[PDB]
């Protein structure tokens, strides 16, 4: 007999069960300046 | 109306399967031996 | 070039080992019994 690997929930399923992920929220939020803003440009009148 | 909670470890069922499988075989073969002995 | 994904439960392999061990012993002993009975 061969026993195949079986599991009710994977690690990914358990980690995805969470409603909010701090790492992903931070990663998306901290790209705001790089996406919607021009960090490099300096304006001097 | 109720939500069913599922355990995270299926292994018990697999254990059951194993314990069933093996035992069935022995519970047959040993039994045959007894019969073959008696006769 | 790909990454190997590993399951989080080794219990399948432990079940395999236990079943194999029990199977080997049972198949040896009952085979011996059959040969002895025939003789």
């Amino acid at each position: 007999h061969e026993f195949v690997p079986l599991e009710v929930y994977t690690r990914h399923e358990i980690k995805d069960s969470g409603l909010l992920d701090y790492t992903e929220v931070q990663r998306r939020n901290q790209l705001h300046d790089l996406r919607f803003a021009d960090i490099d440009t300096v304006i001097r009148a | 109306v109720e939500r069913i909670k599922t355990t995270s470890s299926i292994e018990f069922a697999r254990l059951q399967f194993t314990y069933n499988h093996i035992q069935r075989h022995v519970n047959d073969m040993l039994g045959r031996i007894a019969v073959a002995w008696c006769e």
